[PDB]
């Protein structure tokens, strides 16, 4: 799952 | 609010508090308890803010994603009244998140970094209810996020240089909305690449501290690029 | 209860799924209201209730410990406040799990293995209330805590082999009462060694699943040995 | 800290 900040 | 009688600057102090023990529920009440106080907040207090109901909301979603799976697998009402009762929690942090957000931080705010980095959080938040609606509201759910990210870029882009790190982070969080909820997985690459090198260009600008910032964040961007290709 | 409308079949099934998703609140509350049905637990369940628990005050002794530290630090208002906040809850939760001990679990418990277990728990949560307590009450529940290890080892003594896993984790946490609170250090030693002695000479004993329990556990006394010589 | 079960 992708990062996100 | 549960919050109310307690000074603006006690709950500051105890959001860090709860921060540094990993007691991110507290953290997001003291938070939302100084947002209703009705100022603005600080550069330093909008990370506090955001902090806070990011872990909240990403524990949440873990263990949705967990249910969820579970429940997909399965297809007794146990399994999917669970799930619905995590699903409802999620939904009520997202809906409280986008009500400070209204009431009245958005309106509030003047300058362009405060502007973008809440229009940024109408964006996640808005996908974080798209992540688990179903239905017609889940398209005016989406393209509610389209609007609220692109109108933290525009203003992004207009007001901030392209290695400001929340201009970095909205791309980085409306690159990932293009790619898992709009399914626009194309222009999800285009986004986080054009943002990559256009931040590459201009760290020559930066200071050690400023080129830290921005690399970090680049980073995330190469490493959604990674997996995406 | 809350949970007084659901299902014990359905509670546990949802404890099961929240261990799942790591909803360890969702758990302890599950299996609260299991308890509360008033029939007997089995192994399972136990081992559910224990876990849940042990989760949820494990995360609020770490937080404490955070802020316990930064409070001594110090020494406004505000860190003593949050830390008081963080006690409350921490003792609010101990005092839940001894009231369902004592409403009724431990007198409804006629086999070995289940008093032990209960009576390992209630050493488990006064040692809680110990580590926070200051003054009187404090010598109070540590010896309350002392009495409940110690009918628990002497059941188990009596009526468990020495390599059974809950024998063995009973004198794992008694261990770590003497030395932690009841600053008896050298019997939290002769405790875990004569522990581990006797556990090894009987894995002859034991089949390769039985071999797998117990080994896991005598480790722990291992880890604790290392540290305290 | 040490282990507990
Ligand atoms: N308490 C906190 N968590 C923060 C306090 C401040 C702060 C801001 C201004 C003045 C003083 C403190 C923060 C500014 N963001 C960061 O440093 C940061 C670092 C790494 C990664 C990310 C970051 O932001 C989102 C992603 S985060
Ligand atoms: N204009 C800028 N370049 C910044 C000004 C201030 C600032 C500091 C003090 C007071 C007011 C503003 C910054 C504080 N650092 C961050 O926010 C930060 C740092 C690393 C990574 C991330 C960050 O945010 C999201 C992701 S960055
Ligand atoms: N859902 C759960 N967490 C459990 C369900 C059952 C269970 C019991 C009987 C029948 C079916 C299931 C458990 C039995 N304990 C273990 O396996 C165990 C393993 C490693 C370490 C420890 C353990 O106990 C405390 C420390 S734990
Ligand atoms: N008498 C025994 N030796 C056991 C009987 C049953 C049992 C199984 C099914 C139904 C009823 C009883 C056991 C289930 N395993 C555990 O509890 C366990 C396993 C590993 C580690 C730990 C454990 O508990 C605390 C620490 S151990
Ligand atoms: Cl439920
Ligand atoms: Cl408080
Ligand atoms: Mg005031
Ligand atoms: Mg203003
Ligand atoms: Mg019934
Ligand atoms: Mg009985």
């Amino acid at each position: 799952f992708p990062a996100t900040v | 609010g549960a919050m109310g009688s307690m000074e603006r600057a006690s709950l500051i102090q105890k959001a860090k508090l709860a921060e540094q023990a990993e007691r991110y529920e507290d953290m997001a009440a003291f938070m939302k308890g100084a947002v209703e106080k009705g100022e603005e907040l600080s550069c330093e207090e909008r990370n506090l803010l955001s902090v806070a109901y990011k872990n909240v909301v990403g524990g949440q979603r873990a263990a949705w994603r967990v249910l969820s799976s579970i429940e997909q697998k399965s297809n007794g009402p146990e399994v999917r009244e669970y799930r619905e009762k995590v699903e409802t929690e999620l939904q009520g942090v997202c809906d409280t998140v986008l009500g400070l957000l209204d009431s009245h931080l958005i309106k509030e705010a003047g300058d362009a970094e405060s502007r973008v980095f809440y229009l940024k959080m109408k964006g996640d938040y808005y996908r974080y209810l798209a992540e688990v609606a179903t239905g017609d509201d889940k398209k005016r759910i989406i393209d509610s996020a389209r609007s609220a990210y692109q109108e933290a870029m525009d203003i992004s882009k207009k007001e901030m240089p392209p290695t400001n790190p929340i201009r970095l982070g909205l791309a980085l969080n409306f690159s990932v909305f293009h790619y898992e909820i709009a399914n626009s997985p194309e222009e999800a690459i285009s986004l986080a690449k054009t943002t990559f090198d256009e931040a590459m260009a201009d760290l020559h600008t930066l200071s050690e501290d400023s080129y830290k910032d921005s690399t970090l964040i680049m980073q995330l961007l190469r490493d959604n690029l990674t997996l995406w290709t």
